[PDB]
């Protein structure tokens, strides 16, 4: 299935997603960006179903953006969190419940902090020092459950990722034609444009 | 002609001019209606005028079979009272459906008072033009009188009269109840508190009624009925043999 | 469950016992199940435990309202019309039985309220997975003119076939005394046959036993 | 449930036993089967008895007010609002009524409104699950203008065969006698009829 | 909607004006049935003789005339016809005329209660047989009705009303159906005296229990004539 | 059917004044005097009964009203909607309130409630105000006794004592007099019915006055026994004969 | 009188009078003139145009409505439409449910309860439109008129518009002749375009003043103008 | 599947001499894979507390709704809501969504501040209101629970007693469910202050 | 809801004359707090001053109002006001800001200058509240829906008097204790009654809370209002 990891350092979160886009028997693309900026300083990153995917996360785009604009100013990660698991918490009991599973990244200027969010399509939402959805999932969190440390750095943060990956190649069922890895920190959303052999 | 003549909204001095301007359409039928609790019973006595020979005399009428138990007399144009009637009989028949009994009189009478004070506040309805006298023998009160008005008041009475000469009648009652000091005719037979109503209605109004001059309503336990000219005509000669 | 109703000669007796089960488990072993829809009209209840509660106190409310509105005591037929109507526009997802009882002004009244809004008249009932115990003691001993103390004694009794030979029911009895002269009797705890022994020791802890990582106050005020 | 009514020379009677059960248990002994919905029209009600005590309830109602507004309704305008009721609404609706009543001009009627909601107007009516094993006695017992006493004891003889071979049947016999005279109810205890 | 400091209705009192202006239609009761007649005003020889009819059916058992303004007539008699379908609907049986007349009754009267709506520029006259004989109504813009044994509207109102008192007076014992049809004719030309500047064209139509079995049938062919015959004689 | 008037029929005039409250509030005025009083342990609310006809029977009409088991209300100004406010006060207090926390609202709660509706029939299309003033005495746990007044505008404020309707300015004067924080019941009862004497034309007796209280719980009241946290009402309605008996020693 | 009186159609003057409707008929008197006539076999529609300028066209005065059904209109235009669309599906329906064609008396009531529904109704307007409605149905050939105020005559001929009085008083004389003109469709146009001649103060005729309309025994209801129309003049 | 299941959790109330408890523990599951360690079920508005068991969406949404409930309570009440009456709240709360009901069993634990009396209950998912004066089970090991507590508990047990008890019940419980534990919370409630400890636990 | 020839709205203009003659109320901002001050409307010795709020009400546990106008129409707004907050606290689990609050009200108010004709709300209203982004804040906003920021402002009579009282009085540095001296000498100055007594004022301060890092409403109690007249000298 799709990957969606995601891992909070000391200064930063990172977020890695898979690049392939697969439907029935041929992968229709390999270079698919699972993303959405929501604000400077926070990023959505989702996994589910072939259209509400995409759908839900530009929907929540359009209402943070549409707040910045209307209050100039940007809301925190904390509160983007909670709009977006309402928004999904009232999908569920919906006629057609949008089936989108989400991680956020954002980096909180007033607390000086990065934060990492975990939300299911059914509205359960956690927040984590490293997190994944679906069943790549059933192999980080034991790998990072040794690995992390609260004190890493940047750096060492993508050195952790790049082993998570690299499980995931070796032991997933399925070709996700590797991650495309994004860094939300105090200065910005960031695309770490060489990962597939660096 | 300001709006505070023309809808019911309220005018400096507090009052509602629609709503006392239909006071006065109850009276425009030129009929005297009075009615009295028995020991058992309940009587509604109306005048009862028919101008015009083409008309079919039967179908003449201001009084009402509202259900099984409740009769009631109107004072007012008969379209407006017509219309109450429905609505009456309507939300009767509602009250045994939810409620598992049957609809006690002075509670008909409060809901049909409830509408009225609806039609004094909202501006696009205007009051109906009658006074209604509900009456009955109710399981848990005994025989019962309760008169609504266009304004939405209603109440409970030992006797009342409605119409034009309505105070000649009512001091006529007021005067027998101050002779009698119980609130109510101290008789067994519905024949003759009916009997007594025909009589005080002669003594006040001072005028002799012949069988088609009059329309009674009779309600005892468990049924509400009307008298046809020939139980009036039985009632006439009996009051004829001493008064 | 086991809810009886048994009527007399001045009235109506109603009784239940005091079990509540989540399937095989005993959540409340002395729970009350005998409920109030107006002062004089009380209720008993089996099936969806909160559907028998929930339209006890709609009903109960919309009662109050008619007696305030009519200036009239509620009356026995009027709880039962209302209920059968509402249960039945719900065609039976609403899953309430009830043994609805009470005097009026009218006299005593006894009925039965199944969920999909069908009702029934009589002297002696039963509900509950309880009632066949139930109604087998009532086949039993019930006769025409029962005093008030007879009336008590056979729902009571009643209510006892249920604690002993059904699984899901249990513990104590209540009873409810209707009588038409006077003010309704609610007798919590009629009977108390299943008194738990004492146990054989006691389980209370040395202070420290437990292992605790960390720890602070927390704040209520403001 | 064993139900008839029986037009006969002065009006109508309507039988019914007292039997209720969930399943093989007996919920009620002594049910009154036989419904008013007008002083002088009664109806027997079969199906769910849910939906037939809704239903009984609406009709009731009204004939109320019919009653209050044209006056004295017709059985045959009984019988036409349970159809209505029962036609309009036949998917949610499991009911099986009889319709019963004495006027001073058509005299005594009977309609049988089965599962579908439509009306047939009869002589005589049979229904409910214990009805089946009587089709065979009762064509061959009715007779027109039969006498009260006659057809009391045509009601009685029918529903103690029902009861005795429906298991769904039992209890008591109630029935309903609609005249000019008025109405009268009649019972019958298991120690009259089973020794038929 | 508006009550006047003596409690009229002056709208309706207005809407009556209409009626007073309009042709002149009458409906006799007789001792099983129930005639219904009316004037109709030829205004010019281009108008197609006995084909603008006035008298009309609702359900099979009740006619309607009326005087005023025509289209209000029509407006009533829909909703007639809406009313008895539905009644008969519910009940199966034809709608009973008392029954009729108050449903008329009560959506006229309802166009006196609220300011959005004119009453009604009618005065109907109508009737039928039911289950207990024949009935005649008349039914003003108030919704005011009562029951007839002859009735009258429009500009010959007052020398009809005076035609239909003397049959009152002169058979207290009943009046045929054959009869009675003969007399409207005669009193729809008497009552024509007024608007006698212009031409007119009769219309009868009959309800009757032995006549047409209690179905509400036109008058036409060899007894309009004789009816008409009848008319044109008693008035030389 | 549908209405005409779907605009504000209460519109502001150029010197700020709300004309149709007004003219609600001088309907009030015309109306007869009701007042109530508030003691330390207890509320007592009185009016007058002021009958329609002699042929009339006065205890088929009730000034004083329950709205729950510790709130009763009175009013001066039109009867008709004072009776349609009690029903929607009753209603409103079991809507809002009971079928929610399972008991019944502290008094300024329901008063609030009355308010609204009362606001409301001074801005909605198409109706006018309220032509009544209302007083409402209740207990609650927490809060303890309490009397509001409600006025047509649906302002209201709490009362340690006060009077409306015709001799209102007077009777308000003679409360200020008498009033203080230390009365009993009793105390409060003997002040309400000497103070209505003076507005009183006619019979001043037990049959002409009509006189609630909010007091102690009255257990004998309650209709069934059993269950010992349930106390019964705190509102009792006196009777013609017990008013007669505290007009003797008046 | 006419005072307080003519501010909606909900209201009655004190003679009994809706002045609403009064004015919605002048908007009639005040448009073009259009004669309707019918023998037993056919039923004719002439109507004189009307130009806004000598540069524009000569606006359309007959709509079809059925194959067996027309009308032409005279007063304000956009009403006619309206009320023709509302008569096309009234006639589409009878063809629809009942495959029968609507009789020309029922397009009659039809349109009679339309109008009268605007002359009750607070915040609208009666239509401001005549019409001569012609057909052939089971029952042959009819013409109906009608008014705003719902009001609508079964009539052998008749004339509405501005200056119609002459047509009117004309086919009034010529009555007995052209009802006999049976299976001769050009014979009663002649009189139909003869009879819109004593209604001009206007002119001359041209090919652009005129329209004409037939339908009949044998032929469907078809609108004839310009060269079409030349042979009549 | 059973939406009851997907999570895992419990929540457990008992009362004491003059005091309430009320633990639950921290983990939040996905089946079989454990996801958060640290997700508490324990939540309080003014003296009240409420524990919530069951599908984690509805926990979080509850917490919010009854915060929104009793903050307006608050305002228009001048006073903070009582157990008694945040019951009832919860009740008909959870009754209003009879046919699409929220899939969760709550905990009610508070002293009365007016009264002194401890007070707990429980409902199920469509609020029915389980009145019990003792102890008050929920969750994925309810049965273990209702046994522990059913063994360990006597009345009037001191504060500090009280602690060991319902601590006890909790951790043994959670012990043999393979959808709790991961961590327990335990609050002491006493009418003048509330006591919050974290509990050393099985991490398996 | 239409304009004059002016382009003018009536029933605003109206509303707003309305407004002067309710009792003035105060508000204003310090560094280190916020107090609101206001003149009940001349009531009588019975009036239960304890269970009393006619001019303050809370709006959350950081936001309260000052009210000038018609109180039915003010709490109408209160509680829809109210449930705003808490949508907003649902939402995005922070507590709404100041601005946000207002301006929602603003937009109610507004509609009804726009469509609908229903009249206006005879209301105008002093904000006074503390976020984590403007600090301290005051607003005002009236029956046209228009709301402005300030430092000190008064609603209701006198307000021509009373802003030309504060502006004279004002400075930037004040503390609380200085905003509630000046508050009280303001109403003092321009009351329509022989003194300003307790029982003619409701009083409230939003500080910095005694001592913690959080926020405290304290709507103060008859007694207290007494106490804080004597201190700042009018007894
Ligand atoms: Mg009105
Ligand atoms: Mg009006
Ligand atoms: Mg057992
Ligand atoms: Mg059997
Ligand atoms: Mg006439
Ligand atoms: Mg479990
Ligand atoms: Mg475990």
């Amino acid at each position: 299935m799709d990957i969606i990891l995601g891992i909070r350092v000391q200064d930063s979160v990172i977020l890695a997603s898979s690049k392939a886009v697969t439907r029935g028997i041929s992968v229709l693309k390999d270079s698919d960006d699972k993303t959405r900026q929501l604000s400077p300083h926070t990023l959505m990153s989702f996994a589910g179903e072939a259209g509400d995917t995409v759908q839900f996360a530009e929907y929540i785009q359009a209402n943070i953006q549409l707040y910045s604009i209307r209050e100039d100013y940007e809301l925190s990660p904390q509160a983007v969190s909670s709009f977006v698991r309402q928004e999904l918490a009232k999908s569920i009991r919906s006629r057609r419940p949008y089936q989108v599973n989400v991680l956020i990244g954002g980096y909180d200027k007033k607390k000086n902090k990065p934060e990492l969010y975990q939300i299911d399509y059914l509205g359960t939402k956690v927040e984590l020092p490293y997190g994944a959805h679906g069943y790549s999932g059933f192999y980080t969190f034991s790998l990072l459950d040794h690995h992390y440390r609260p004190d890493m750095t940047t750096e060492e943060g993508l050195d952790l990722l790049k082993l998570c990956v690299q499980e995931l190649e070796k032991r997933m069922p399925m070709d996700f034609k590797g991650v495309i890895v994004k860094i939300v920190d105090k200065d910005g959303i960031r695309q770490v444009d060489d990962f597939q052999a660096q | 002609a300001g709006y505070d003549r023309h809808i019911t909204i309220f005018s400096p001095e507090g009052r509602l001019y629609q709503v006392e301007y239909a006071f006065k359409a109850t009276n425009q039928t030129n009929i005297n209606s009075l009615a009295v609790r028995g020991k058992d019973c309940t009587v509604v006595i109306s005048q009862k005028k028919v101008p015009d020979k083409l008309l079919d005399p039967t179908t003449v009428s201001y009084i009402f079979c509202i259900s099984r138990t409740i009769g009631m007399v109107v004072n007012g144009p008969i379209p407006d009272a017509r219309n109450a009637a429905l609505r009456a009989k309507a939300e009767a028949a509602e009250f045994r459906y939810k409620y598992g009994y049957d609809m006690p009189c002075d509670v008909l009478a409060k809901r049909m008072a409830n509408l009225s004070q609806i039609y004094t506040q909202r501006a696009y309805m205007r009051p109906l033009g009658v006074i209604l006298t509900f009456v009955s023998v109710d399981e848990e009160l005994g025989p019962s009188i309760y008169k609504t008005d266009p304004a939405g008041y209603y109440v409970g009475y030992k006797a009342t009269a409605t119409g034009p000469k309505q105070q000649e009648i009512t001091t006529n009652l007021e005067n027998h109840f101050k002779k009698s000091k119980i609130d109510h005719i101290n008789e067994e037979s519905w024949e003759k508190v009916v009997e007594f109503a025909i009589t005080h209605m002669i003594d006040a109004l001072g005028t002799e009624f012949s069988k088609n001059d009059l329309e009674v309503g009779v309600a005892t336990k468990d049924k509400f009925f009307t008298l046809s000219a020939e139980n009036i005509e039985e009632r006439l000669v009996a009051i004829a043999e001493q008064d | 469950t086991t809810i009886v109703g048994v009527k007399f000669n001045n009235g109506v007796v109603i009784a239940a016992d005091t079990r509540s089960t989540q399937g095989p488990i005993v959540a409340d072993k002395n729970c009350a199940k005998l409920h109030r829809i107006s002062p004089k009209i009380w209720c008993a209840g089996a099936g969806t435990a909160a559907d028998t509660e929930a339209v006890t106190q709609l009903i109960g409310s919309n009662i109050e309202l008619h007696s305030l509105y009519t200036s009239r005591e509620p009356r026995v037929v009027s709880a039962l019309q209302m209920l059968k109507q509402h249960l039945f526009k719900y065609q039976g997802h609403i899953g309430a039985y009830l043994i609805v009882a009470g005097v009026d002004p009218t006299g005593s009244h006894l009925f039965s309220i199944h969920a999909h809004g069908s009702t029934d008249v009589g002297y002696y009932l039963s509900l509950g997975s309880g009632s066949l115990a139930a109604m087998a003691v009532l086949e039993s001993h019930w006769k025409q003119d029962l005093t008030k103390e007879e009336a008590i004694k056979l729902a009571s009794d009643a209510i006892q076939a249920g604690i002993w030979n059904d699984l899901g029911s249990g513990s104590n009895v209540d009873v409810c005394v209707m009588e038409i002269g006077k003010d309704a009797e609610y007798l919590r705890n009629y009977l108390t046959p299943n008194v738990r022994e004492e146990k054989q020791k006691s389980y209370k802890f040395p202070r420290g036993t437990t292992a605790v990582l960390k720890e602070s106050i927390v704040n209520i005020c403001d | 449930t064993s139900i008839m009514a029986v037009t006969f020379k002065d009006g109508v009677i309507l039988g019914a036993d007292s039997r209720t059960t969930t399943g093989a248990y007996i919920a009620n002994r002594v049910t009154d089967k036989l419904t008013r919905v007008h002083d002088k029209i009664w109806c027997c009600r079969s199906g769910s008895a849910a939906d037939t005590q809704a239903i009984a309830d609406i009709v009731q109602y009204h004939l109320e007010l019919y009653t209050s507004q044209y006056g004295t309704p017709s059985t045959e305008t009984a019988a036409s609002v349970f159809k209505e009721l029962c036609y309009e609404n036949k998917d949610n609706l499991t009911a099986g009524i009889i319709v019963a009543g004495y006027d001073d001009k058509n005299k005594g009627e009977v309609y049988t409104i089965p599962l579908g909601g439509s009306v047939h107007k009869l002589p005589y009516a049979i229904a409910g699950s214990g009805s089946t094993f009587i089709y065979g006695y009762c064509d061959k017992n009715f007779r027109e203008n039969m006498s009260k006493e006659e057809t009391v004891d045509f009601i009685k003889h029918s529903l103690s065969q029902a009861i005795k071979w429906d298991g769904s049947s039992g209890g008591v016999i109630r029935m309903v006698v609609l005249t000019a005279a008025g109405v009268e109810r009649l019972i019958f205890y298991p120690d009259e009829y089973e020794q038929l | 909607s508006v009550f006047s400091p003596d409690g009229r209705n002056f709208q309706v009192e207005y809407a009556v004006k209409a009626v007073e202006n309009g042709t002149t239609s009458i409906g006799i009761k007789c001792n099983d049935g129930v005639v219904f007649a009316v004037e109709k005003l030829i205004t010019s020889k281009l108008l197609v003789p006995q084909k603008n009819v006035k008298i009309q059916v609702v359900d099979r058992h009740i006619g309607c005339v009326y005087s005023g303004l025509i289209p209000d007539g029509r407006h009533l008699v829909n909703r007639g016809r809406e009313e008895a379908a539905s009644f008969k609907k519910l009940y199966k049986t034809p709608i009973p005329i008392p029954a009729f007349a108050d449903r008329l009754g009560q959506y006229v009267q309802a166009h006196t209660l609220y300011n959005s709506v004119r009453p009604f520029g009618v005065s109907t006259i109508f009737g039928g047989v039911d289950k207990n004989g024949a009935h005649l109504y008349m039914l003003e813009p108030s919704g005011s009705y009562w029951g007839y044994k002859g009735a009258a509207t429009g500009k010959g109102r007052q020398s009809a009303k005076a035609e239909l008192e003397k049959l009152v007076d002169h058979h207290p014992e009943g009046l045929s159906a054959r009869e009675a049809v003969k007399q409207a004719a005669k009193i729809i030309y008497l009552a024509h005296e007024d608007n006698k500047e212009k031409d007119f064209e009769l219309e009868i139509s009959w309800c009757s229990l032995s006549e047409t079995n209690g179905l509400h049938k036109f008058v036409k062919g060899d007894l309009l004539q004789e009816a008409i015959d009848f008319a044109q004689k008693e008035i030389n | 059917m549908t209405d005409r008037y779907s605009f504000s029929l209460t519109t502001f005039s150029p010197s700020g004044k709300l004309g149709q409250i007004d003219y609600a509030l001088t309907a009030v005025k015309q109306g007869v005097t009701s007042l109530g009083i508030k003691a330390t342990n207890g509320v007592v609310i009185a009016t007058e009964k002021k009958s329609s006809s002699p042929l009339a029977m006065s205890e088929t009409l009730s000034k004083v009203s329950l709205l729950t088991p510790d709130i009763g209300a009175v009013y001066s100004g039109m009867g008709p909607d004072y009776r349609v406010l009690v029903d929607k006060s009753r209603k409103v207090a079991h809507t809002s309130y009971k079928r929610i926390y399972g008991e019944y609202p502290p008094t300024k709660l329901l008063v609030s409630e009355v308010a609204k509706i009362m606001q409301e029939a001074t801005q909605s299309g198409g109706v006018r105000p309220f032509g009544v003033s209302l007083l409402i005495a209740g207990h609650d746990e927490f809060n303890g006794f309490s009397l509001y007044q409600v006025d047509p505008s649906g302002s209201y404020f709490p009362w340690k004592a006060t009077a409306i309707g015709k001799g209102s300015v007077a009777a308000k004067t003679f409360l200020e007099k008498r009033w203080n924080d230390e009365l009993e019941l009793e105390d409060a009862i003997h002040i309400a019915l000497l103070t209505l004497k003076e507005s009183v034309e006619g019979e001043f007796n037990g049959d002409t006055i009509e006189l609630a209280i909010i007091g102690d719980e009255n257990p004998d009241l309650l209709g069934y026994t059993g269950i010992p946290t349930d106390k019964g009402p705190r509102f009792r309605k006196l009777t013609s004969q017990e008013i007669n008996d505290r007009l003797e020693a008046l | 009188f006419r005072n307080n009186y003519d501010g909606d159609t909900v209201t009655f003057s004190p003679t009994g009078r809706l002045f609403q409707v009064e004015y919605a008929l002048e908007a009639i008197k005040q448009g073009s003139v259009t004669v309707g006539l019918r023998s037993n076999t056919h039923a004719v529609l002439v109507a004189l145009k009307r130009n806004a300028d000598e540069l524009s066209s000569y606006q359309k005065k007959i709509i079809k409505c059925d194959e067996h059904m027309g009308l032409s209109l005279a007063g304000l235009a956009p009403d006619a439409r309206v009320l023709s669309n509302y008569l096309r599906q009234q006639c589409n329906y009878s063809s629809l449910v009942f495959n029968r064609k609507l009789a020309v008396e029922r397009a009659g009531h039809l349109l009679c309860d339309k109008a009268q529904k605007n002359t009750q109704s607070y915040g609208g307007r009666p239509y401001g439109v005549g019409l001569l409605i012609i057909g052939y149905d089971k029952s042959g050939a009819h013409l109906l008129e009608f008014q705003p105020s719902g009001n609508v005559t079964e009539l052998y001929g008749t004339a509405i518009g501005a200056r119609s009085q002459g047509a009117k008083t004309y086919l009034e004389r010529t009555l007995d002749t052209f009802i006999k003109i049976d299976g001769n469709p050009d014979e009663l146009i002649k009189a139909g375009v003869e009879a819109i001649s004593q209604s001009l103060r206007d002119e001359s005729l041209t090919v652009d003043n005129l329209s004409i309309a037939i339908v009949g025994k044998d032929t469907p209801f078809t609108i004839y103008d310009g060269e079409a129309v030349a042979k009549y003049i | 599947s059973d939406p009851s299941s997907i999570n895992g959790g419990i929540v457990v109330a008992m009362t004491g001499k003059d005091c309430v408890a009320i633990a639950c523990d921290l983990r939040l599951g996905s089946q079989s894979l454990g996801v958060s360690n640290k997700f508490e079920k324990i939540f309080h508005y003014g003296h009240v507390f409420l524990g919530i068991t069951g599908l984690a969406t509805d926990v979080t949404t509850l917490n919010e709704m009854f915060r929104y409930k009793t903050n307006l309570y608050k305002l228009k009440e001048e006073r903070a809501i009582e157990p008694e009456t945040f019951t009832q709240l919860v009740s008909s709360s959870l009754y209003e969504r009879r046919f699409g009901p929220y899939f969760v069993g709550p905990v009610v634990a508070g002293i009365n501040s007016k009264s002194g009396k401890p007070f707990i209950a429980g409902f199920d998912l469509i609020g029915c209101i389980d009145e019990a004066k003792d102890f008050i089970v929920s969750g994925t090991a309810s049965d273990q629970l209702f046994g522990m507590c059913e063994s360990l508990y006597e009345p009037n047990l001191e504060p500090e007693d009280l602690f060991e008890t319902i601590s006890q019940a909790l951790l043994n419980a959670a012990d043999r469910d393979a959808l709790s534990g991961w961590g327990a919370v335990v609050y002491i409630i006493k009418k003048d202050e509330v006591v919050k400890r974290y509990l050393k636990m099985r991490q398996d | 809801t239409i304009f004059s020839p002016e382009g003018r709205l009536y029933q605003v203009e109206y509303a707003l004359e309305s407004i002067s003659h309710a009792g003035t109320a105060i508000g204003i901002m310090a560094s280190d707090g916020i107090v609101l001050a206001a003149e009940r409307k001349v009531t009588s010795t019975l009036l239960e001053q304890d269970t009393s709020t006619e001019k303050l009400y809370k709006l959350n546990d950081k936001i309260a109002v000052a009210v000038a106008g018609l109180t039915a129409d003010a709490e109408i707004l209160i509680n829809t006001a109210r449930i705003h907050a808490q949508n907003y606290l649902k939402t995005y689990n922070e507590d709404i800001p100041v601005e946000i609050l207002v301006r929602r009200l603003s937009d109610i108010k507004q509609g009804y200058t726009q469509h609908g004709g229903l009249r206006p709300f005879g209301v105008s209203f002093i904000y006074a509240g503390y976020d984590d982004r403007y600090g301290y804040q005051l607003y005002t906003s009236n029956p046209s829906g228009n709301y402005t920021g300030w430092k000190a402002i008064s609603v209701g009579a006198n307000t021509s008097a009373a802003q030309t009282l504060l502006q004279m009085d004002y400075k930037d540095d004040m503390k609380v204790d200085d905003a509630i001296e000046l508050a009280l000498k303001t109403l003092s100055k321009t009351t329509d009654s022989s003194a300003l007594t307790y029982d003619r004022l409701e009083f409230a301060t939003i500080r910095k809370g005694a001592n913690d890092g959080e926020v405290y409403q304290k709507i103060f109690k008859p007694q207290e209002i007494k106490d804080i007249l004597v201190k700042t000298g009018i007894t």
